[PDB]
């Protein structure tokens, strides 16, 4: 598991759930 | 006397420039993707990228950056045309619509500066004190940001460094301080400035200069917290700030350039890279917070994190998802997840967007084969490369057909223990019905028992109450799910005929004569509630749910839209719009989140409008489909579904931007149509016509269904073969020099893993580094249906073929893949030596017929009149097909790239730079050079349209047409030829060639492909069209309103670095189909003298069915 990938910028949640 | 159109066939489709900020509103994380001339918003919402407003602009947009200065409630974008149009502009929904006010907007061009290596860059304060510019060596241009400066002013500072690779403005200084890395003897370094907007100068700047990699391509403005500036070169990443200085050297990286860079964090702790190998690294500043509560910096980390598409933009959006956009492949959507589940890619693919890339070629077919044709291209480089099967028109791939004479309607039908797929069809004749039974696909009937037998069934469905209705001349008829019986039956109260009928799942609406008739479904009844008379006689109605509060109607005497209630038939309105002939079909339904109405008038014109359903009011067009009463019917795809419009030119009307889409369907003519999905043919649709009963499935959302094929290589030059149905395509790869001598692949490509794949071992030379990326040339035979390498012939090494033929040569009835090469030693930039090689493909083996030596390069060739016409170097030979299979040779002296042939021994070379005309005579064998052009151009693309009008275009984004002059001595004054027409296109063509994509008053068709994935028509028109539509266009420019505020006069102006002209002889309708797109009072601002809105609207609509 990437240590870097972990908390990448989050400006809203429910901006990118749908998909 | 040249007068030619250009329409766009396909908006560019590369991605050159993608931003993100806050654009529509605040905390409106919006991407704007820029492709050529167009510029697309989005908003981040749950569902993915939806979009708000595509515009469009009258330049090439080269610099797009975001910013909002002090004290602003949103961010003002900033675009700069690569003819130096600038502009700022803001996002403006302040009313129900949009609209993009032009802030600013200036020229900012200097009539003295170069442009240099590395092109245009666009830079802005990070406080947005100013833009800056670096269009010219030596000149770095200041624009100043206040609120007085909306003519945009500007003033050019002097630039000591000469030629400048990358700059940027650095973070956290006193002022404006400039970062850049600059080249001159001794490598090349990177220095510091401070600009000085108060005195128009350059102050020495914050830290020393350094020395830094021999390759340095970008410069990274570091953020706040650490402020600094990162170069990224070949092998070294460096960082710079002041006195401290970090860098990594990963031998992971030299493989390929870095091309791009985006910001992850606001911090800056975390970038993402991209090669041109189609890598995404992460760039990583680890932080070292000290006693002190500061941050400081301390070591530099890149680790690849997978592969996306090669990308030109690179862009985080939110949520752990980056936008890839692709210039030379399909640009995508990517999810980074911490845990790499598959392999070692953190990398997974969400989206991708149809990137028709940079087209090379292409060659049109009628694979659908009636008389509309496909363009099949070679679009992308490298891994992305792949072919485009550009087609036109919803299709549908028939299942079965039953010779059926004149069927009156098509219905559905259900009658068993509900398996959920229809297993009865039901068609009706002028009077005669005949219920199909179907268990399989069989013919005969019986009438399920109690419809009824020859009277013209105008409904048939599947009513509610687990029922079986049917509405016929006679009488509605209910039989039952539960004996299978003729239960209840409503005959007509004078015992007359039924004229007009509409069911749903619960309710019907019939109507004799002037009477409307209401009635409800229940079990085994049939219940009468409403009862009116209609002012006029009924002609069409329509219900849609199981219980409607509408129901609308269609009138034998005035063209009358009016929408009733059922609980009663109170009327809710009625429209102005009266024709002649009646409205045959009628019908409203859903698309997405609103209610519109259809209406279909009997000569071949169609209305839609717009409303809600508590209130009966009701956006008028006269929307012309067929000439033949279109008979609307709704049909299901999906769930979101939509309508089919039965007629004679079968249009689909799908949902956009929740608006309309009019796709021509590729059949002949529809009359009567409903869905199916059936126990046998599931997910079919039933078509009837005059003739068959055709099956089967559908396609697409839109007009084009683009089909693609990877190759995951480079293709150059495609042909078509109709003899061995299968198309011929020349591709190269890359292959670096092994730890033997030798090379290696990459990637598995296509011409590697084919099916035959032979090589050349050819003795027909006599007379070597490490670590090199050398390319390998094959000829693909791909198939025509399975797109497949069936065969994948090699070439020698160091050789590149450049030119392609599929034809006949002589007597010979053999029809042959002729293929001119050229062998290129990575040293003489001319080639000395070359090969024209004659291949057939007989059965499933690649013979190499005949092989004629020559030495130069075999730019290009065509077939002539069974002659081997062949561009080598300098020299236009022309060959002949021997009997013995040898191609004997006859001589010009001209550099030929591009050639081309309109017949009568007339021909077209380009390039020692301009244009040429050549004939061939039955005399010597030799030409004469009839009339060239002396102007020169440094052209890419030739065509002809006919025996004096020849179709250029250079490497400048121009299109020209030249013509022979008929000047008053014949004796030299004929010996040129002029140049009747000027257009700047700003697309970069590539190939032109004849055909048409719709099947098929104005003459003639070229079709052309781009760089950025346009593809685009020209046709020709008489001088009394050339002359209506160039005063439209003189008319237009005053009444549309340009987002930079660039007047279109300019933007069509042939540009160059030398002769600067207005256009000439060229319309194009991207900017006269527009037309169409006004409102009334504008739009008859420039229709009044010299004619009305009806005599143009409907006329245009004429224009578009042109691609």
């Amino acid at each position: 598991m990437a240590d870097f990938l972990k908390g990448l910028p989050v400006y809203n949640k429910s901006n990118f759930s749908r998909f | 006397m040249s007068y030619n159109y250009v329409v766009t066939a396909q908006k560019p489709t590369a991605v050159n420039g993608c931003v993100t900020g806050h654009f529509t509103s605040a905390e409106d994380l919006n991407l704007l993707i820029a492709k050529n001339t167009r510029l697309e918003i989005y908003v981040v919402t749950a569902e993915g990228l939806r979009p708000v407003k595509e515009v469009g602009m009258y330049g090439k947009i080269a610099v797009m950056e975001l910013f909002r200065p002090k004290g602003e409630s949103k961010d003002l974008l900033f675009i700069l045309t690569a003819k130096y149009n600038a502009c700022i502009l803001e996002y403006k929904q302040s009313g129900e619509s949009i609209d993009i006010i032009t802030r600013a907007h200036g020229n900012v061009q200097d009539r003295i500066g170069r442009p240099s290596e590395t092109g245009i860059i666009g830079i802005i304060d990070p406080e947005c004190r100013m833009i800056g510019l670096r269009l010219y060596d030596g000149l770095f241009k200041v624009i100043p940001l206040d609120r007085d400066n909306k003519e945009l002013k500007a003033f050019n500072i002097r630039l000591e460094e000469l030629h400048v690779i990358d700059v940027k403005f650095l973070y956290g200084c006193q002022a404006p301080t400039i970062c850049f890395v600059y080249q001159d003897p001794q490598g090349r370094h990177v220095k510091t400035y401070e600009v000085s907007l108060r005195e128009k100068e350059f102050n020495k700047g914050p830290w020393k200069q350094e020395n830094v990699e021999a390759e340095a391509s970008m410069v990274i403005a570091v953020p706040e917290p650490f402020g600094g500036a990162i170069i990224i070169g070949q092998e070294s990443i460096t960082y710079h700030n002041g006195d401290k200085y970090l860098a990594i050297a990963p031998p992971i990286i030299k493989q390929s350039t870095i091309v791009c860079h985006n910001r992850v964090d606001p911090n800056g702790s975390r970038y993402l890279l991209g090669d041109m190998e189609g890598r995404l690294f992460m760039l990583l500043l680890e932080k070292e917070e000290q006693m002190d509560g500061t941050v400081t910096l301390k070591d530099l980390r890149v680790e690849l994190l997978g592969e996306t598409s090669i990308a030109e933009c690179l862009t985080y959006l939110d949520n752990g998802v980056v936008f890839v956009g692709s210039r030379l492949g399909d640009s995508q959507l990517v999810k980074l997840n911490v845990d790499s589940n598959e392999q070692g890619s953190y990398v997974v693919a969400m989206e991708t967007f149809t990137n028709l890339g940079p087209i090379v070629d292409m060659c049109v077919v009628d694979l659908e084969r009636q008389g509309q044709g496909q363009l099949v291209t070679c679009s992308g480089a490298f891994k992305e490369g792949s072919l485009r099967i550009i087609r036109n028109g919803i299709g549908i791939h028939e299942h079965a057909s039953i010779d059926l004479p004149g069927i009156k309607g098509l219905w559905p039908l259900r009658s068993d223990p509900n398996r959920e797929t229809d297993d009865t069809l039901v068609l009706s004749f002028v009077g005669q019905t005949r219920v199909l039974m179907l268990n399989g696909e069989e013919v005969e009937e019986t009438e399920l028992m109690g419809f009824v037998d020859d009277q013209q069934t105008f409904f048939c469905g599947n009513v509610a109450h687990q029922q079986l209705i049917q509405i016929t001349s006679a009488s509605v008829r209910l039989v039952s799910q539960e004996p299978k019986a003729l239960v209840s039956e409503w005959k007509e109260p004078q015992a007359k005929n039924i004229s007009v009928a509409s069911c749903n799942s619960s309710q019907v609406v019939v109507a004799v004569g002037r009477a409307l008739y209401y009635l409800q479904i229940h079990p085994q009844e049939l219940r009468q509630i409403s009862h009116t008379e209609m002012e006029h006689e009924v002609a069409c109605l329509d219900i849609t749910p199981g219980l409607s509060p509408l129901c609308a109607i269609g009138l034998w005497t005035d063209i009358s839209a009016r929408i009733l209630k059922l609980p009663s038939f109170e009327l809710l309105h009625k429209e102005m719009l009266g024709g002649e002939i009646i409205p045959r079909s009628i019908l409203m339904t859903t698309f997405e989140s609103s209610h519109y109405l259809l209406c279909a008038l009997g000569d071949g014109a169609l209305f839609y409008f717009g409303l809600n359903i508590e209130t009966g009011l009701l956006d008028r067009k006269k929307v012309t489909l067929g000439t033949q009463p279109t008979v609307l019917r709704t049909f299901r795809s999906l769930s979101t579904t939509n309508v089919f419009a039965c007629s004679d030119r079968p249009t689909v009307i799908y949902s956009s931007n929740h608006k309309l889409v009019f796709s021509n369907v590729n059949l002949k003519e529809v009359n009567y149509m409903c869905p199916l999905n059936s126990d046998g043919y599931p997910d079919s649709l039933a078509l009837a016509n005059n003739s068959t009963l055709t099956i089967g499935t559908i396609d697409e959302i839109q007009k084009l269904h683009i089909r693609t094929v990877p190759l995951y290589e480079s293709p150059r030059k495609i042909c078509y073969q109709e003899v061995s149905q299968c198309f011929g395509v020349l591709s190269s790869r890359i292959e670096v020099q092994d730890t033997s001598g030798g090379t290696t692949a990459l990637r598995p490509s296509a011409s590697t893993q084919a099916l035959s794949s032979s090589v050349s071992s050819s003795k027909l030379f006599s007379s070597t580094s490490f670590g090199e990326e050398v390319e390998v040339h094959n000829l693909l035979i791909i198939d025509q249906h399975t797109f497949e390498v069936l065969h994948a012939h090699q070439f020698l090494q160091n050789e590149y073929a450049l030119s392609l033929v599929s034809c006949k040569l002589g007597k010979d009835p053999n029809t042959y893949f002729i293929v001119g090469t050229a062998m290129v030693y990575p040293e003489e930039a001319e080639p000395k030596q070359g090969r024209i090689v004659v291949f057939q493909y007989s059965d499933g083996k690649l013979q190499t017929v005949a092989e004629k030596e020559v030495k130069g390069a075999v730019y290009s060739m065509v077939e002539f009149n069974g002659k081997l016409l062949a561009s080598i170097n300098s020299t236009v030979r022309l060959y002949e097909w021997t009997t013995e299979k040898e191609l004997r040779t006859h001589y010009n002296n001209i550099m030929a790239l591009y050639l081309k042939t309109k017949g009568d021994f007339i021909l077209v070379g380009d390039l020692m730079r301009s244009v040429l005309l050549l004939a061939y005579k039955p005399m010597e064998g030799n030409f004469e050079e009839i009339a060239r052009d002396f102007n020169p151009n440094w052209m890419s693309a030739v065509e002809i349209l006919d025996d004096d009008n020849f179709l250029g275009a250079e490497n400048a984004f121009n299109l020209f047409v030249c013509q022979k002059d008929s000047a008053a001595t014949t004796d030299e004054e004929r010996q040129h030829l002029q140049e009747v027409g000027l257009f700047h296109l700003g697309e970069f063509v590539n190939v032109f060639c004849h055909g048409s994509l719709v099947m098929q008053p104005t003459q003639g068709s070229v079709l052309f492909g781009t760089v950025n994935g346009m593809i685009g028509l020209v046709t020709s028109l008489s001088e009394s069209w050339y002359n209506l539509l160039l005063d439209m266009q003189n008319r237009l420019n005053k009444v549309i309103k340009s987002v930079g505020k660039i007047e279109h006069s300019f933007w069509r102006s042939f540009h160059t670095e030398r002769k600067t002209e207005p256009a000439t002889g060229f319309i194009d309708g991207d900017l006269i189909e527009s037309f169409l797109d006004i409102s009334r009072p504008k739009m008859q601002e420039v229709v009044a003298n010299l004619a009305t809105a009806d005599d143009l609207i409907k006329v245009v609509e004429e224009l578009t069915r042109i691609h």
